[PDB]
């Protein structure tokens, strides 16, 4: 949408451009929120996105309360983190040069995660980068524990697996590679780009 | 003002986004420093150019500038006469002391008295100093022509030259002139002294077990042991002593060292020459008529490709346990950064021993490639497989990137290192040592109490500042049931002179009455115990020597001495035939997905060595050759890199946007597009820390303007 | 005992020279970071530069 | 006692790696300095001229555009800068500590 | 803006001058204390102040290291500052630009 | 793989500057008298390399008393005469033959001739038939390489380097490959 509105209506998105790029951060949620809506309606490639938001603010039953939502959406990052490793064991989630990715639609949840993550903890309030900097530190620690052992069965695609948390951080803006780095070296995803490549 | 308050304004900016052994102490010493002369006039030889190409020629006997052009050689080649004369004098000296040093060990008292590992691996040194500086004076050719120039134009001159200079001058042709002169010479004034071959035998000895027991934390002294055992045993062949009669003594076992030399077969003297070890037996007098009893010689186990799996997953693991390490602990965590650091610093070792030694043994085996060539040419260039290049790089990256991590956590090493060795050495100390001086208090073992008095004395530390009154073992008797004792603890590592002078008596205690014999069984075996131990505590405290030390790899871009084989044709060998340069060109042209990111690592060893030339040489001359190799280097490494990135994004994106059912169509029908092959340019372009001869290049601003101007072109030709 | 007094000039020695290292860890840190926001600082400001002198030269008359 | 004597000689070595470091770090704040002052040039340059371009195109009067014909290509096409760094390790563009690091170090055409 | 010019040419060159003064004072107490330490009757003394001098070398060397760095970090800021606004403003102009320009082609 | 050779001859009959020329490739006319020199040079003859250590004596009456000590442990001997200069071939008869041969009875002896390029020259001829001497021919250095047993007999010119690579690569070839 946003290449095809480019040659077509031009000013509007130019004006459109400058008017999110220069947006102040210190602005309240509810005109950013605007913003990104229209910026979304023009195809831009906003960090968060209101679609989302909206539609996950739909939700409520017996027992919600604000403090458990949080706690549920904190704690929903560590299952998925600690879940993570199990997939060294699937056979389909062998990296292939020629995709980019996995067999298995598993190079997706990078942005899943951030969109997720970004979405629950604006409507709560939470912080993003720290949670996300939390995930990624138990990702690490987990990641690491898999490969330390030599099971052949459970650790078979053990690198797919790493270029995911590769990829985790490059897609995430919030996340730079100086906390990957401290976390995890850079080595053994080259090691990991080279074995796949072969 | 206070170390509190010093180290408060330091945290700050973190946050910011007996005199038996001393007479022997004063022996290591002495040949120590001679060591160290000796290396500089090993340097000294090495970077030896020809400077009298440069000195004008004279082609008839009226030239006006006759006598000018000899006042110049003379001036030139004046300072390198002096140094040449020095040399000799430190050779002759040298010598002189070496046999009488071993004249006096090698007296009847040795049947008696012991002798030190540390003195003999000192000698070991030397003979291997001995053995290089031969080969230097041997090989090299400049040295002698340059000396031939200069005598030639100081007789012309007469630059009024007296009785004793024409007499110094005649003996220092001869002394370059004799083959193999130092070691004839060391040869001829050890063999008069009656037993220099049991000597020679306990050296070999060591090193053997030294080599067994993966006694070396460097590549370098890996190999001096090598060279120390083929130096040693080409000495011991001679009108005196034989090998193969000590051989069936039991004294020297030679199967050992053939076996060695069959694993591992070249070493690097220095520089870019070296050494075949089976070129000592060769030349054993003895070894015409006993030839069959050595199998070394004949000549499979050098294919990189091959060892490439043990590599990967020690580096995997390694890597991974180590990550987790990333306001005081207990002594075991302390142990493990203990453990971690010195298993890094090994697999470091081992991965350089393993890329030197490979490209030692190409160079020494050069193939048989057009038919006109340089030696340099069928040595290196054409003696490498792509797999061998891919193979060498992906172990240098290895080697980096584990060499960055270790230099982080230098800190926390350090600390944990200190910690450990003080609280090992002080519970030995006064725990262990409380048994053995019981025992010998007891039954008069005044030997015994000198020596554990010694140790006990010298780096025991006293929280109280004055030893017990109340030690059941100083007065003999035996203790109650406890008497427990609190040592201090602290982060702080012996001494080099107290680590040595405890090793020495610990390790006297242990010997082949002899005063072993008067020990039990659980005090010795923790004695050899902590012998074996506290070798790599000095290495380990100076952890950035160490690291830097076993992380070198400057040996891979010096040829002098093949330019001295080319017969003075060539200045320098042009930027084809250099490694790194090879190895980068080589990745580049393949254009291959899994190493393009490990080309950075393959440019960067001109930093090492430059630093390293700079460091130890002390010459110019090589860091200009390095500067100007890097300057068209990089261009060219630029130029190739950009357009390659530019023709993969291009050719992507017409991919991309062609049409899906002409594709499946022209498939079925037989005539399929093949896809472009990805690739990682990714790192490549976020790179703009690229750091060379001590400069900041932004590789970002390069490829921008090179893919800038590609557009401007296609959009043009468009048109 | 003069032994006691040596540790604890070699333990004021040692804390010394970490601090030392420290301080000299956190230069070269410093260094590269400042360097590379100072080179992506160039790049936009080579990037303003263009885009203006192209600007210019769209609306300079004659 | 000689402990003492080599704990002092100790002392003034920290002090002369002090000293050094204070040196490694002067050379670092001034070339940042150096480098950075150049750029400061460089946008008060830049904010000159847009100043400049804005006061002039906040004038442009719609009734003054004339347009050429439609065969003349006599007008000069521009063309952008592309300058493209090259010899980048060359001897002059040194850091001085390499310079101190050199000089340090060890170093007949009329009658040829 | 004026803070700018203040930091340029009045906080980064006295630094340097301190430095290269900390610089001749550290070689200066160096000298004075091992000549002291040999000269002096008593050697604790001697080894107190030199540790004093020390320490006193260490914390006004970190001292100047923090000042400065801050100062070069606040530069780089107001620098940055300045180039966002720089390419607003530059945005806005070829804006007003391309509107122009289509009204005399309508 | 080291080969020691020793040039014996006549003086000014051309062995520093063949030396000289061999090694630094580079000639001169200035007569420098040579007490004692030495040369060395690394060239690969037959696929392999050899190091070739090249000592330099004096042919003068006088200096009789360095020259014996160059003699023993050797490899290869050179006997260097002028092409131009009868008197110097009869003195390979008379001596170098027996001097060499009695210090080293069973060392292999190379001839070799000198001043190629100026056999042909008619002016230095002709001097020296004004001495009534003339120039010795190739077949005459054939007669005398074969009455005194050596290998070969070649030719040399160091201004042109015409024969002055292939004499020290028949050296190497006859101690090394027999
Ligand atoms: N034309 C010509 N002249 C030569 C040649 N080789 C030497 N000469 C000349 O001969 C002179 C003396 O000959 P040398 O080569 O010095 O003789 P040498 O063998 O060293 O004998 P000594 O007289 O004992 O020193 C030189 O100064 C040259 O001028 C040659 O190949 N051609
Ligand atoms: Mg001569």
């Amino acid at each position: 949408l946003r290449d095809v509105l480019s040659y077509h209506i031009p000013f509007l998105v130019s004006s459109i451009e400058d008017f999110k790029d220069h947006i102040p951060r210190e602005t309240d949620m509810k005109v950013a929120m605007n913003v990104y809506e229209l910026s979304s309606a023009a195809g831009l490639p906003c960090e968060i996105d209101p679609a989302l938001v909206v539609a996950l603010s739909s939700q409520k039953s017996e027992n919600i309360s604000p403090e458990e939502e949080y706690k549920i959406a904190c704690l929903l990052m560590v299952f998925v983190a600690v879940s993570l490793p199990t997939l060294a064991s699937n056979v389909m989630s062998q990296y292939s040069p020629a995709i980019e990715g996995h067999c298995n639609n598993i190079h997706c949840l990078a942005k899943a995660i951030n969109q997720i993550a970004a979405a629950l903890f604006t409507i709560h309030k939470g912080s993003i980068e720290d949670r996300l900097k939390e995930f990624l530190a138990l990702a690490s620690s987990s990641l690491l524990k898999i490969g330390q052992e030599t099971d052949k069965t459970t650790t078979r695609n053990r690198e797919s697996v790493y270029l995911l948390l590769d990829m985790i951080v490059q897609e995430s803006p919030f996340l730079t590679m100086d906390l990957l780095e401290s976390c995890f070296p850079y080595v053994l995803l080259r090691n990991a780009y080279h074995a796949v490549y072969k | 003002v206070t170390l509190e308050d010093a180290l408060s304004n330091v945290d700050l900016l973190e946050e910011l986004p007996i005199a038996r052994y001393i007479e022997q102490a004063t022996v290591h010493s002495s040949m120590n420093e001679m060591l160290e002369e000796g290396q500089e006039y090993a340097v000294m030889l090495y970077t030896w150019r020809s400077c009298s190409r440069a000195i004008p020629q004279v082609k008839c006997n009226e030239q006006p500038n006759r006598v000018e052009i000899y006042e110049k050689t003379v001036e030139v080649l004046e300072p390198e006469v002096t140094k040449l004369m020095n040399f000799m004098y430190f050779q002759r000296n040298a010598i002189e002391r070496f046999c009488g040093e071993v004249r006096r060990l090698c007296h009847a008292e040795r049947r008696k008295d012991f002798v030190s590992e540390a003195y003999l691996i000192t000698l070991g040194k030397f003979i291997n100093m001995f053995a290089v500086l031969d080969e230097l004076k041997n090989m090299k050719c400049s040295v002698k022509n340059d000396h031939s120039a200069y005598k030639r134009a100081a007789q012309f001159l007469r630059k009024m030259a007296d009785p004793q200079s024409i007499q110094e001058s005649q003996n220092l042709s001869m002394f370059l002139a004799n083959h193999n002169k130092i070691t004839q010479s060391l040869q001829q004034q050890l063999e008069v002294i009656s037993g220099y071959e049991e000597l020679l035998a306990d050296i070999v000895n060591l090193c053997v077990d030294y080599y067994e027991n993966r006694m070396y934390l460097t590549p370098s002294e890996k190999h001096m042991l090598l060279k120390v055992m083929g130096f040693g045993l080409y000495l011991m062949d001679g009108s005196v002593s034989n090998i193969y009669k000590l051989d069936a003594k039991k004294r020297i076992n030679l199967s050992k060292i053939d076996k060695y030399f069959k694993q591992l077969q070249v070493v690097p003297l220095f520089g870019d020459m070296q050494i075949e070890l089976a070129r000592y037996i060769k030349t054993s007098a003895h070894y015409e008529e006993n030839k069959s009893r050595w199998t070394c010689t004949s000549s499979p186990q050098y294919n990189i490709c091959e060892q490439m799996i043990q590599i990967r997953e020690d580096h995997m693991r390694f890597i991974s346990e180590l990550a987790r390490y990333s306001a005081q602990k207990t002594d075991a965590e302390y142990r493990k950064l203990f453990d971690l650091a010195l298993q890094g610093l090994q697999l470091l070792s081992q991965w350089s021993a393993h890329v030197m030694e490979v490209y030692s043994w190409k160079l020494v085996h050069p193939t048989d490639c057009p038919d006109s060539a340089e030696e340099y040419e069928r040595a290196t260039r054409y003696n490498y497989t792509s797999e061998e290049k891919f193979a060498l790089v992906e172990v240098i990256a290895m080697i980096k990137g584990l060499q960055v991590l270790m230099g982080r956590m230098e800190s926390v090493f350090n600390h944990a290192i200190r910690h450990t060795v003080y609280a090992a050495l002080q519970d030995f100390s006064q725990v262990t040592l409380r048994e053995p001086l019981r025992q010998a208090i007891k039954k008069k073992k005044n030997v015994i109490q000198s020596v554990l008095q010694a140790i006990r004395k010298t780096v025991c530390d006293w929280e109280t500042g004055h030893e017990p009154f109340n030690d059941p073992a100083l007065r003999g008797e035996k203790d109650p049931k406890g008497f427990d004792i609190k040592v201090p603890r602290r982060a702080v590592g012996p001494s080099s002179t107290q680590l040595y002078m405890v090793r020495t008596m610990l390790e006297s205690l242990i010997a082949d009455k002899t005063l072993r014999s008067s020990l039990e069984g659980p005090t010795i075996l923790d004695i050899e115990k902590f012998h074996r131990e506290s070798f790599f505590y000095t290495h380990l405290i100076n952890f950035s020597e160490t690291l830097q030390q076993c992380c070198d790899l400057s040996q891979l871009w010096f040829r002098e001495f093949f330019l001295e084989l080319t017969m003075g044709r060539r200045i320098q060998f042009p930027i084809e035939m250099s490694m790194p340069w090879i190895l980068t060109d080589h990745i580049l042209e393949t254009k291959e997905a899994s190493m393009m990111e490990y080309v950075l690592y393959s440019l960067d060893l001109y930093n090492d060595s430059a630093h390293y030339a700079l460091t130890r040489f002390n010459k110019q001359f090589l860091y200009d050759e390095i500067e100007a190799e890097v300057n068209l280097c990089f261009d060219q490494f630029v130029y190739k890199l950009a357009d390659q990135i530019f023709a993969y994004y291009k050719v992507m994106a017409g991919s991309l946007l062609l049409d899906k059912r002409l594709r499946s169509e022209c498939k079925n029908q037989g005539a399929t597009i093949h896809l472009p092959p990805s690739n990682r340019y990714e790192t490549l372009l976020k790179q703009r820390h690229v750091q060379l001869l001590g400069r900041s290049i932004d590789l970002n601003r390069l490829i921008t303007q090179r893919v800038s101007a590609a557009m401007y072109k296609s959009l043009e030709l468009a048109i | 005992r003069e032994i006691h007094q040596d540790w604890a000039n070699r333990e004021y020695i040692e804390i010394i020279t970490s601090s030392i290292k420290k301080i000299a860890d956190f230069l070269n840190s410093f260094d590269m970071s400042c360097r590379s926001r100072l080179a992506t600082l160039n790049e936009k400001l080579t990037a303003l530069e263009r885009r203006i002198e192209y600007i210019e030269a769209r609306v300079t008359k004659g | 006692n000689e402990l003492e004597c080599v704990t002092n000689i100790s002392l003034a070595n920290i002090i002369r790696q002090l000293s050094s470091l204070s040196k490694y770090a002067e050379d670092i704040f001034g070339e940042l300095f150096n480098e950075a002052h150049s750029f400061s040039f460089r946008v008060n340059s830049l904010q000159e001229r847009v100043d400049r371009l804005s006061v002039s195109v906040t004038q442009l009067d719609p009734k003054e555009e004339e347009l050429s014909l439609q065969d003349i290509t006599m007008r000069k096409a521009f063309r952008s800068s592309t300058i493209q760094d090259q010899q980048l390790f060359d001897r002059k563009t040194l850091p001085i500590p390499l310079q101190e690091t050199y000089d340090v170090c060890e170093q007949l055409t009329p009658y040829r | 803006m004026a803070e700018l010019q203040m930091l340029l040419e009045e906080e980064i060159p006295g630094g340097r001058r301190a430095l290269f003064d900390s610089y001749t004072n550290l070689e200066r107490v160096a000298d004075y204390c091992e000549n002291n330490y040999i000269q002096s009757a008593d050697k604790q003394r001697a080894l107190e102040e030199t540790k004093a001098y020390t320490t006193q070398s260490l914390a006004s060397v970190a001292y100047l290291i923090n000042t400065l760095a801050n100062n070069v970090l606040q530069m780089l800021d107001i620098q940055a500052s300045q180039l966002r606004r720089m390419e607003s403003s530059i945005n806005h102009i070829s804006q007003t630009v391309d509107i122009h320009k289509e009204k005399v082609a309508r | 793989q080291a080969i020691k050779c020793v040039v014996v001859g006549d003086g000014a009959v051309g062995k520093t500057c063949l030396l000289i020329s061999y090694t630094t490739n580079a000639f001169s006319g200035e007569y420098i008298p040579t007490v004692f020199d030495n040369y060395s040079a690394n060239v690969m003859v037959d696929g392999k390399p050899v190091n070739l250590g090249l000592w330099d004596t004096a042919g003068l009456e006088d200096y009789d008393r360095l020259r014996p000590l160059s003699y023993p442990q050797t490899d290869v001997f050179l006997i260097c005469f002028s092409l131009v200069s009868p008197a110097s071939f009869e003195n390979v008869r008379a001596k170098w033959y027996p001097e060499v041969r009695h210090h080293c009875p069973n060392t292999p002896i190379i001839l070799v001739g000198t001043k190629l390029d100026l056999r042909d020259d008619k002016d230095t001829i002709e001097k020296l038939k004004e001495k009534k001497l003339t120039p010795i021919t190739y077949p005459q250095g054939l007669a005398m390489a074969k009455e005194i047993g050596a290998v070969k007999y070649l030719e040399c010119s160091a201004l042109t380097q015409r024969g002055l690579k292939t004499v020290f690569d028949e050296a190497i070839r006859a101690v090394l490959c027999p």
